[PDB]
C-alpha cells in the first residue's frame, strides 16, 4: 500500500498539470472519480464512471520515484477519492508559482488518509493536508467497468491552436448557447473539409458554419445533448494539437493530444 | 434564390432599424421586394403606418431573379430578428457581411452574418395566410392643406424636449404672413398646464 510520487515541473508538465487542474474541475462536477495507478508509464486516470467517460493517460516519465504496490492480485489496482481537497491543493500550489522551486508536493497512501507536505518559503511554512476519502473498490468492479469499445470510421482532424479565433469562435458558440438556453454536429467530406453546427428550437434557428476552412461518406446528422462544453474547455490544449471524429450519427469524440498523452471524452446520443 | 443582397457597412441598417424599434419591435412587419429595393411597413391600430426604403446601391449583390408580376410579400416578427441581431454586430469596424435571402414563397427569410472566420445564419419563417394585402394609409396631393420642410436636429431636440413633459394631447399649427414671418410650432396641454 506504498503509493509516493514526487510532482516538479519546469517548462512542459506545467501547463499539463494546469489541464490535470482542469480535469479535477470537472470531475468534481462528474458524481463520482476513479483512478487506476498502474506500472509506472501508462497509469490512466478516467474519472467519470450523461453517459461519459475522460479515459486520458498520465507519462509519468518525467515523474520522480513513482510506485505502485497493493494487494489487488493482479497488476490493476482500484483507487477511488474525492477530488474536492484535489482542487484545494492544486490551487494553493498554483499560487505560490512566484518563488519557490524545491519545495513541490510528496503524497502517500496511508491507512487512513492520503498526506501532502509543502516547503513553501515568505522563515519557510510547512503545510500538511490530508486527503479525506480514499474508498477502494474490488477488481471485479474495475474489469467490468471498461471505456473504449468503439471504432473509427470518419475521423476530422482539428487544427491546432496557432489560430486563436478557432477556439474563440466555439467560445463564442457556446455563450451564444448559455444566453439563448439542442447542439446538432454535421460534417463533410467534401474537399479541405467543411464543419456545420447547427441549433434549431419551435421557433429559433442558428446554424453556424466556421469560415477558412483549414481543418483535415458524409451528410451524418447526429442530435445530442449540450454537455459538449466540457469538450469545448478541454480543446485549449495550448501544448500541442486537439483531434476529434464524429460518426455513426450518435456518438461524437474529443481527442485531445498532448510521453503522448491521449485525452478523449466520449459522449453518447 | 429569388431575392438576394449584400452588404458590408451594417451601421447604416442597425441605425435605421432603430428607428423601428419603439412600436415596430412587437412582430408583424410586411418587407417588400422589387425592382426599386427592400421596404419595410409597420402599422399597428390602423393609427400610423412607417415606411422605411433600402435602395439598390445599398446592397453589393443585389440580383433579383424573378419571373411574376415583380410583387412578392412575406410578414415576419421584428422581434425574433432584434434578439438575433442584438448578440451579433458587436464591438466596431468587424466587417459583418450580412447576406439577405427569399426563395419567393413557403421559405424562411435567410439571414448570414460573417465576422472574422465566424459565419451565422438564420431562418426567419414568415406568415403569409392572412394576409389582406392592399392597405396603405395613403393620401392624395391635389389636395394638401399646407407643405414645411424644417431641419431633422431641430425637430429631434423639440421632441426630446416635448417627450419628458407628457403632452398626452398635442397639437399642430401652420400659419404664413406677407411679411415673410411663417409660424410653425407643435403645441400641447398636460397636467403642467
Amino acid at each position: 500500500m506504498k503509493l509516493k510520487l514526487i510532482v516538479n515541473g519546469c517548462e512542459a508538465p506545467d501547463d499539463y498539470k494546469l489541464l490535470r487542474t482542469t480535469i479535477n474541475t470537472v470531475a468534481s462536477l462528474r458524481k463520482t472519480a476513479i483512478l487506476r495507478f498502474n506500472s509506472e508509464r501508462l497509469t490512466i486516470i478516467s474519472t467519470p464512471k450523461d453517459t461519459g467517460q475522460l479515459w486520458c493517460t498520465i507519462p509519468h516519465d518525467v515523474f520522480r520515484l513513482y510506485t505502485v504496490i497493493s494487494a489487488r492480485e493482479l497488476n490493476t489496482i482500484t483507487m477511488e477519492c474525492n477530488c474536492d481537497s484535489l482542487l484545494s491543493v492544486f490551487k494553493r500550489y498554483d499560487r505560490v508559482m512566484n518563488q519557490g522551486s524545491s519545495s513541490n508536493m510528496t503524497i502517500k497512501l496511508q491507512s487512513c488518509a492520503l498526506g501532502i507536505t509543502f516547503e513553501e518559503i515568505v522563515k519557510v511554512i510547512m503545510h500538511s493536508f490530508k486527503v479525506p476519502v480514499k474508498l477502494l473498490f474490488r477488481a471485479q468492479d474495475t474489469r467490468i467497468q471498461e471505456p473504449m469499445i468503439n471504432y473509427i470510421q470518419l475521423m476530422m482532424y482539428k487544427l491546432p491552436p496557432i489560430s486563436g479565433e478557432f477556439g474563440s469562435a466555439f467560445h463564442g458558440f457556446i455563450r451564444r448557447v448559455e444566453r439563448y438556453s439542442h447542439i446538432h454536429l454535421m460534417g463533410v467530406k467534401k474537399k479541405d473539409v467543411e464543419l456545420k453546427i447547427i441549433v434549431n428550437e419551435l421557433d429559433w434557428h442558428l446554424e453556424i458554419c466556421w469560415n477558412g476552412p483549414l481543418d483535415s461518406s458524409t451528410h451524418e446528422v447526429i442530435i445530442r445533448c449540450k454537455d459538449w462544453k466540457v469538450c469545448s474547455k478541454l480543446y485549449a490544449a495550448f501544448e500541442e494539437v486537439v483531434l476529434a471524429i464524429s460518426h455513426d450519427e450518435s456518438c461524437v469524440f474529443h481527442c485531445s493530444l498532448d510521453e503522448r498523452g491521449q485525452i478523449i471524452y466520449y459522449i453518447a446520443r | 434564390n429569388k431575392f438576394s443582397a449584400s452588404t458590408v457597412h451594417l451601421e447604416h441598417i442597425t441605425t435605421a432599424l432603430s428607428c423601428l424599434t419603439p412600436f415596430g419591435s412587437k412582430d408583424d412587419v410586411l418587407i417588400f421586394i422589387d425592382a426599386d429595393g427592400l421596404s419595410f411597413v409597420r402599422e399597428n391600430n390602423h393609427v400610423i403606418k412607417i415606411q422605411l426604403l433600402l435602395s439598390r446601391e445599398l446592397f453589393m449583390s443585389y440580383s433579383y431573379r424573378n419571373e411574376t408580376e415583380d410583387h412578392m410579400k412575406l410578414c415576419v416578427k421584428i422581434n425574433h430578428i432584434l434578439d438575433s441581431v442584438s448578440v451579433m454586430n458587436r464591438n466596431s469596424d468587424d466587417i459583418v457581411e450580412c447576406t439577405l435571402s427569399y426563395d419567393g414563397h413557403g421559405s424562411p427569410f435567410v439571414l448570414i452574418f460573417e465576422d472574422s472566420f465566424i459565419s451565422e445564419r438564420v431562418e426567419y419563417s414568415t406568415y403569409l395566410i392572412k394576409d389582406f394585402d392592399t392597405n396603405g394609409l395613403e393620401l392624395d396631393r391635389e389636395r394638401i392643406s399646407f407643405e414645411a420642410i424644417i431641419k431633422g436636429e431641430a425637430l429631434h431636440s423639440a421632441l426630446k424636449d416635448l417627450k419628458e413633459i407628457g403632452c398626452k394631447e398635442c397639437y399642430v399649427y401652420a400659419k404664413t404672413e406677407a411679411n415673410d414671418e411663417n409660424v410653425f410650432a407643435l403645441i400641447s396641454k398636460s397636467q403642467l398646464g
